[PDB]
């Protein structure tokens, strides 16, 4: 059924699985109109679909044109997400299709189940983990491609860069979630940590800087401090 | 007016006939039920004093034959049988009536309750849901499962209700996933009404028969079927006006007749609250909403 602390290592076994996060699909700014009413203006979004074992990120960019003339957009966004995930699975060879899809919000369960009725062997699961994937738009290169898009577009990334050369997928996922948790709790502090040292660069084909093993330990420690100590400034402890 | 004679009542049992019921003591001089209104299906049902577990009974229509009840001491239940010798049957019933050994079906003259509960229920459709073509009457009990229940184990003993499943390819057209899941009109009107049931009278008949089995026998799969058939209508934005008006009347009498004391186990809080207050038809069931709010405001 659901996915939580007790069955965490299942993420890194050899059954293909994908996480789907829809929290950045429908994005708006809220502003005042000339008449003094309030109105939204949508901006580009993205579906975050990640294989946690390989790091393969299927970033479907949601262009604002897909909302034109539509009503009840928050509800539509969940079905559009489900339609796009279903289209992705159909585009993959059978041996690359997931055996499970884990949605980060339970409201995606029924839209995805309906769109995947053709795949009764693919399990659609929620999770009790509070995963920080909404902070994906705090990764500069991902934000850049989403905002620059003028049409629907799928962009492929490895969100683990080359880390799996040196560490396991369990450790790679733990690092990713720590970085994203930090970016979600205090983006400016998190980014300052990541880029403070001008000599550690981000390779053109990567998302994160080229830290050595020792530097990653320092970074990971600094991110844990942030999450504990921003927790302090917000919560008087 | 027709008659269902009993050979005898060897075991203490509560006997139901339609919405009526009465207690027969072990070896009491009971020889059946007389004055049964012609023109309606009927149900005669039983609950033994010694094992309230297992409520069972027979759907029948006196126009389709002469039927009687006889206890079987091997199988341990009151069984319905058909008497083919018409002279022997009239003779038997005449003697039992002359000795006043029969209870009278106690229909008050003002009272359209049974008609209103069985308006669309036909014996021929009952026999397609309860398969046992060798008899003209149909046996049902508390524990029989439905075809859909068996898909989620003896097929001869199942209730063959129409499978309704809102997350099925039958329910959902490719390319209309969101449309068809949030507005079930296609599934109601095209798949079920035009395709399977052919007309709304047959749909209402199965709905009414499911309610009555659920209510009389505590049959859980029937209860699921009754709610599913209500929810399909209430979750459709486009329903013929006459069907909504009739549904309101159907449900009204069902809610009126339900034992207050079993509402907690026969009424699904989620379905009723959704249907009356959230669905497309939330404003279309005036009589049902009024009786529900005045009789079971707890459930809501
Ligand atoms: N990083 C890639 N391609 C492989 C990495 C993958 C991520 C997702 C599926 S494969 N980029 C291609 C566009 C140039």
């Amino acid at each position: 059924g659901a996915m939580n602390s007790s069955n965490y290592a299942e993420l890194f076994n050899n059954d293909i699985k994908l996480f789907v996060d829809d929290t950045n699909v429908y994005r708006v700014t809220v502003h005042k109109t000339f008449e003094g009413n309030v109105a939204t203006k949508a901006i580009n979004g993205c579906i975050f679909t990640l294989n946690p074992k390989t790091g393969h990120l299927f970033l479907k960019i949601i262009h604002t044109s897909v909302w034109a003339g539509q009503k009840r957009l928050s509800q539509l966004a969940k079905w559009k997400t489900a339609e796009e995930v279903s289209a992705l699975v159909r585009s993959l060879p059978k041996e690359e299709q997931p055996k499970q899809i884990i949605v980060t919000r339970k409201a995606m369960l029924d839209p995805l189940e309906v769109h995947m009725l053709d795949f009764p062997n693919i399990a659609i699961r929620p999770t009790e983990l509070r995963l920080p994937f909404s902070a994906a738009m705090s990764i500069d290169k991902l934000s850049d491609v989403v905002m620059k898009a003028t049409e629907p577009q799928m962009v492929l990334f490895n969100i683990y860069d080359d880390w799996l050369d040196r560490i396991s997928s369990y450790t790679a996922f733990s690092r990713l979630t720590l970085l994203l948790r930090a970016l979600k709790t205090n983006e400016e502090s998190a980014k300052m940590i990541l880029l403070s040292d001008p000599t550690i660069t981000i390779k053109s084909y990567h998302l994160w800087p080229s830290f050595t093993d020792e530097q990653w330990i320092t970074i990971e420690s600094q991110m844990r401090d942030l999450i504990l100590t921003e927790y302090g400034r917000k919560y008087n402890v | 007016m027709n008659t269902v004679p009993f050979t005898s009542a060897p075991i203490e049992v509560t006997i139901g006939i339609d919405q009526y019921s009465f207690n027969v003591k072990e070896n009491q001089p009971f020889h059946g039920i007389k004055d049964i209104p012609i023109g309606h299906v009927h149900v005669i049902h039983f609950q033994h004093a010694d094992n309230s577990s297992m409520r069972y009974g027979y759907w029948f229509d006196c126009r389709m034959g002469n039927f009687y009840i006889q206890y079987d001491p091997k199988d341990g239940l009151y069984k319905m049988m058909e008497e083919r010798d018409g002279a022997k049957f009239e003779n038997i019933v005449h003697n039992f009536k002359e000795r006043q050994m029969m209870v009278s079906y106690p229909k008050i003259d003002e009272d359209d309750t049974w008609y209103n509960l069985t308006e669309f229920v036909q014996m021929d459709k009952i026999r397609k849901i309860v398969r046992k073509d060798e008899n003209q009457f149909s046996y049902v009990d508390s524990s029989m499962t439905t075809v859909q229940e068996n898909e989620l184990s003896d097929p001869a003993h199942s209730l063959n209700y129409t499978v309704i499943n809102f997350k099925s390819r039958e329910a959902i057209r490719p390319g209309h996933e969101m449309e068809d899941f949030l507005d079930k009109s296609y599934y109601l009107n095209t798949v079920m009404l035009q395709g399977i049931f052919k007309n709304s009278s047959n749909y209402f008949g199965e709905l009414q028969f499911a309610f009555l089995n659920a209510m009389f026998f505590g049959n859980y799969g029937s209860s699921l079927q009754w709610h599913a058939m209500i929810e399909l209508i209430c979750s459709s934005a486009t329903v013929p006006k006459h069907m909504l008006d009739k549904l309101d009347e159907i449900l009204y009498y069902q809610i009126k007749t339900l034992p207050e004391q079993y509402s907690d186990i026969l009424l699904n809080e989620r379905v009723w609250n959704i249907c009356l207050y959230s669905s497309f038809q939330k404003n279309s069931l005036h009589n049902t909403e009024k009786i529900m709010e005045n009789k079971y405001p707890e459930l809501l």
